[PDB]
């Protein structure tokens, strides 16, 4: 058995908790609210026989983006993910900022960058929904471990993307 | 321009007539004080400009002119020349202390000497020379004290002399020195904010030894004067309140039963934390002081304390000490007042101090003190309100603290607090076999590692008792 910590970061009002409630508390859609501070969730996965893994999801509040993103949150962290809404290019620039900040202020025992995944949130909304051609530019330029479309309300691809990301994380 | 200055400094080396040299020095001082250029700071920094002047002043002590203007000249030179302090060291302290000793009994001669001493002591590495002299600098300044500038300069000085006089030196000082300041100036300059600041922090510096608290509490003079200063002198001054607060924090002991004064200082502390919540300046000292004094007092205000603690955690997440003191204060308040159990929580109108405490624990695993205080706090919170049970459990507290006690094992207090927190968390709940396998071995190893300590054994046994009691096949393993 093992335990791990994953930090969810992104822009404001993108429904960060929605995804973390869907994956752990089995709560999807719901009202749109503002996350004042850092909140926690627990996940248990039976990845293999006699090998059960625990995950601590920390959904960092993105309201204070201009404020110094303290390394204490990323301290002892084992994984991270950037999730941005697909209705704003400002969210895309914010995701680039999160990528730069984590690359600057995150370390691993082996020294290699920890896996990162580009989550295209709530794709089930018009009009900028399936613009994967534009997303591929940053997908290959940023050197991210993965990229995958998702919809928090519908939970269309949260589970497969999370499984791929966690399999990549234990692959290291 | 510089040619005249060269002529003046050349004439200064003659040392022929005292009156003529005095007039030349006065003219040079008058010309040097200007904003035209840095000609006076011509980077020469020659001691020949001022070392013969101080030699003449020391040798011919009756010459009041060189005493009156040479100190002003060197003060202006230091205020103008940037590297003058660098030219001081790498002596002059002996010269200035002899100047203060032999013939500085006049007010005009004293004030310039004390001002020069005050500005010189802002450089550093010269205080050791000042404290190792033969002129009895402490006796000199004590004999100096009765004019306002003298006092505001008597303090702003001494402030640094108390850094290493000796705990014993302070003890000798407590017998007679306190009067030459507390009596001498707090009453006298009651309307001098900087003087009050210097006096209060000098009291702070002398309050280091433990034996002197009885002397400071001989007639409750320290408590009364600091309370009056906080109430009247500084309604809206951060530095005064911070210094008085640090006095409050360092003046808490077995004699805390200053009931009426207790109430007073409690109120003042609240005022402080409500009027400057932006730095460690007040938060840490007041919260620790407040926690002990609230325990003593309780044997409204509680809501204000909850709010102050919540902002204390919110605005100073990066400092271990602030969070430790704040969560300790929250614990000590909640221990004596359980009515506010519903007043705290995730709901609107209630401070979400739970997630903040947990975040503190995670972000400062390296310190045992923060873990101890925050663990005790949230354990008392969980014992107070049953609703919070199984919510932190669903939030990832159990295996997380198990890993923390795995990381921190060399101390018994951390293990005892962890076992108590597990006991009060897992009470009234039923777990699965996986939770059993994830909990029982780690706590058993912790109990084995600390076998001698009775409280750890008691808490561990209580936790195991509350936690022990297809499916049958798994349970057998
Ligand atoms: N258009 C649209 N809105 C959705 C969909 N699913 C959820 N939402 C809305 O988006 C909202 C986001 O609110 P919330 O999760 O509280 O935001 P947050 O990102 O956690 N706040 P913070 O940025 O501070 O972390 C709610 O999830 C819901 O009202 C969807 O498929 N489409
Ligand atoms: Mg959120």
């Amino acid at each position: 058995d093992h335990l791990f910590k994953v930090l969810v970061v992104g822009d404001a009002a993108v429904g960060k908790t929605s995804l973390v409630q869907r994956y752990s508390q089995d709560s999807f859609s719901k009202h749109y609210k503002s996350t004042v501070g850092v909140d926690f969730a627990l996940k248990v996965l039976q990845w293999s026989d006699y090998e059960i893994v625990r995950l601590q999801l920390w959904d960092i509040a993105g309201l204070e983006r201009f404020a110094a993103m303290t390394r204490l949150y990323y301290r002892d962290a084992s994984a991270c993910v950037i999730m941005f809404d697909v209705t704003n290019a400002t969210t895309f620039s914010n995701s680039q900022r999160w990528k730069q900040d984590l690359d600057s202020k995150l370390t691993l025992p082996n020294g290699e960058p920890v896996p990162c995944l580009l989550l295209a949130n709530k794709c089930d909304l018009s009009p900028w929904a399936v613009s994967r051609d534009q997303i591929d530019r940053f997908s290959k330029e940023n050197g991210f471990t993965g990229w995958t479309e998702t919809s928090v309300k519908e939970n269309k691809n949260i589970n497969e993307a999370m499984r791929v990301l966690i399999e990549k994380m234990m692959r290291n | 321009d510089e040619e005249t200055l060269k002529k003046l400094i050349v004439r200064l080396n003659n040392v022929q007539e005292g009156k003529q040299i005095e007039t030349l020095v006065q003219i040079l001082e008058d010309l040097l004080v200007f904003t035209y250029s840095e000609h006076a700071s011509k980077l020469f920094q020659g001691k020949n400009i001022h070392v013969p002047l101080l030699i003449v002043l020391d040798s011919y002590m009756r010459v009041a002119s060189v005493q009156q203007v040479g100190w002003s000249l060197l003060c202006k030179l230091i205020e103008v020349c940037p590297g003058t302090m660098q030219s001081l060291m790498g002596g002059v302290h002996q010269l200035i202390l002899k100047m203060l000793t032999v013939h500085n009994a006049s007010v005009n001669l004293s004030v310039i000497g004390l001002k020069t001493l005050d500005l010189l002591l802002t450089s550093g590495k010269i205080t050791l020379l000042i404290l190792d002299e033969e002129s009895d600098i402490f006796m000199l300044i004590f004999d100096a004290m009765a004019n306002d500038e003298v006092q505001k300069l008597g303090c702003k000085a001494l402030h640094v002399l108390f850094e290493r006089v000796s705990e014993e030196q302070l003890t000798e000082f407590v017998e007679n020195k306190d009067y030459m300041i507390l009596l001498s100036a707090l009453t006298n300059f009651k309307d001098e904010e900087e003087i009050v600041l210097h006096v209060l922090h000098c009291l702070h510096s002398l309050a280091i030894p433990c034996n002197n608290v009885e002397v400071l509490m001989s007639g409750n003079v320290r408590c009364y004067n600091i309370v009056v200063e906080a109430m009247k002198a500084f309604p809206m001054s951060e530095r005064i309140q911070e210094v008085s607060c640090c006095l409050l924090h360092r003046l808490t002991l077995g004699n805390f039963f200053n009931i009426l004064v207790l109430n007073e200082v409690h109120e003042f502390v609240v005022k402080a934390v409500q009027q400057y919540p932006e730095n460690a300046a007040l938060q840490i000292s007041a919260l620790s002081c407040l926690a002990l004094l609230t325990e003593t007092i309780f044997l409204e205000d509680k809501l204000f304390w909850l709010e102050a603690c919540y902002k204390a955690l919110t605005w100073h997440r990066k400092n271990k000490h602030v969070q430790e003191a704040a969560c300790w204060a929250l614990n000590n308040l909640l221990m004596y007042q359980n009515s506010l159990h519903e007043k705290i929580g995730d709901e609107d109108g209630h401070f979400p101090a739970h997630r903040e405490v947990m975040l503190s624990m995670l972000m400062h695993s390296s310190s045992k003190e923060v873990f101890q205080a925050s663990a005790n706090a949230l354990s008392t919170l969980l014992e107070q309100n049953v609703n919070f049970r199984k919510i932190l459990l669903s939030k990832g507290i159990h295996l997380n603290v198990l890993e923390l006690m795995q990381k921190h094992i060399h101390s018994p207090e951390v293990a005892e607090s962890g076992c108590k927190m597990l006991n009060h968390l897992f009470e009234g709940s039923n777990t699965s076999l996986d939770i059993m396998a994830a909990v029982v071995p780690k706590i058993l190893t912790v109990m084995k590692r600390h076998e001698t300590s009775l409280p750890v054994q008691l808490e561990a046994l209580r936790a195991i008792l509350h936690f022990i009691v297809e499916f049958h096949h798994k349970l057998n393993m």
